[PDB]
């Protein structure tokens, strides 16, 4: 079981992650995810 | 410095305004609860890009609202 | 144009705006071009919000395809500054804060 | 004019086509002259040419756009046409606009 779908960010984003092991990694925020335009990208690891 | 049965609860809100980027959390120990929590002020970075689309990196579950 | 392609100041904006001609260093009798500004974008900028993508512009009904076209420009467009060039046209530096 | 096919050449220095109509100018002078296909980029600011150089000069900070359009239909006869006339022979450059 993966979804890691790409969703629209709007006006703005609230996140609520429950985890065990903090799988999740981050997260990316683009207007079109793709080299053309600049992206943000934020990891957290330990 | 990191931000770090499922015992943890991360909450999350992202926010561009003036081209000034705005990320507030908590983390709580626990559908989500029922149950009112403030989220502090964590970073806010001058990227200075559009942002209309966001993904989630993964290596449990997610909640997203707008 | 540049407000509205290039920078954007808020309109609540505080702070201090800072210009100083740069004739002698920014202007080569040559001319120089490296300086570049965005005359064609779909949408007027947003505050503090800047642009580098360079992809070719759209203004007619018929598609570019990624390819110069009537109606598709480069959106940068190069300054031109000449020693020669009167003021209100030479190269001015500013830095706000 | 932008819709009519002929009008191919619609080059724009210092000034945008998509705001054109949006912009307001205090007046528009339009000069009408016939030049051939190769010649055709003489006319330009900051441009050295035989027709540029003695016929029509733009000058370096130029504010306008020049139209050009193909007119081998209209100019070109089986006899030819010989009416136009171009300065090949003049003592100096000519100054912008003269
Ligand atoms: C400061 C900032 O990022 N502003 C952007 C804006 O440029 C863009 O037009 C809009 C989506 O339409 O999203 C927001």
């Amino acid at each position: 079981r993966f979804d890691n779908p790409v969703l629209p960010f709007n006006d703005g984003v609230y996140f609520a992650s429950i985890e065990k092991s903090n799988i999740i990694r981050g997260w990316i925020f683009g207007t079109t995810l793709d080299s053309k335009t600049q992206s943000l990208l934020i990891v957290n690891n330990a | 410095q990191p931000f770090l049965n499922f015992k943890n609860l991360r909450e999350f809100v992202f926010k561009n305004i003036d081209g000034y980027f705005k990320i507030y959390s908590k983390h709580t120990p626990i559908d989500l609860p029922q149950g009112f929590s403030a989220l502090e002020p964590l970073v806010d970075l001058p990227i200075g890009i559009n942002i209309t689309r966001f993904q989630t990196l993964l290596a449990a579950a997610y909640y997203v609202g707008y | 144009n540049i407000a509205d392609y290039n920078y954007k100041l808020p309109d609540d904006f505080t702070g201090c705006v800072i210009a100083w001609n740069s004739n002698k260093l920014d202007s080569k009798v040559s001319g120089n071009y490296n300086y570049l500004y965005r005359l064609f974008r779909k949408s007027n900028l947003k505050p503090f919000e800047r642009d580098i993508s360079t992809e070719i512009y759209q203004a007619g009904n018929k598609p570019c395809n990624g390819v110069a076209g009537f109606n598709c420009y480069f959106p940068l467009r190069s300054y031109s500054f000449r020693p020669t060039y009167g003021v209100g046209h030479q190269p001015y530096r500013v830095v706000v804060l | 004019l932008y819709n009519l096919a002929p009008f191919f050449t619609f080059k724009c220095y210092g000034v945008s086509p998509t705001k054109l109509n949006d912009l307001c100018f205090t007046n528009v002078y339009a000069d009408s002259f016939v030049i051939r296909g190769d010649e055709v980029r003489q006319i330009a600011p900051g441009q050295t040419g035989n027709i540029a150089d003695y016929n029509y000069k733009l000058p370096d900070d130029f504010t306008g756009c020049v139209i050009a359009w193909n007119s081998n239909k209209l100019d070109s006869k089986v006899s030819g046409n010989y009416n136009y006339l171009y300065r090949l022979f003049r003592k100096s450059n000519l100054k912008p606009f003269e």
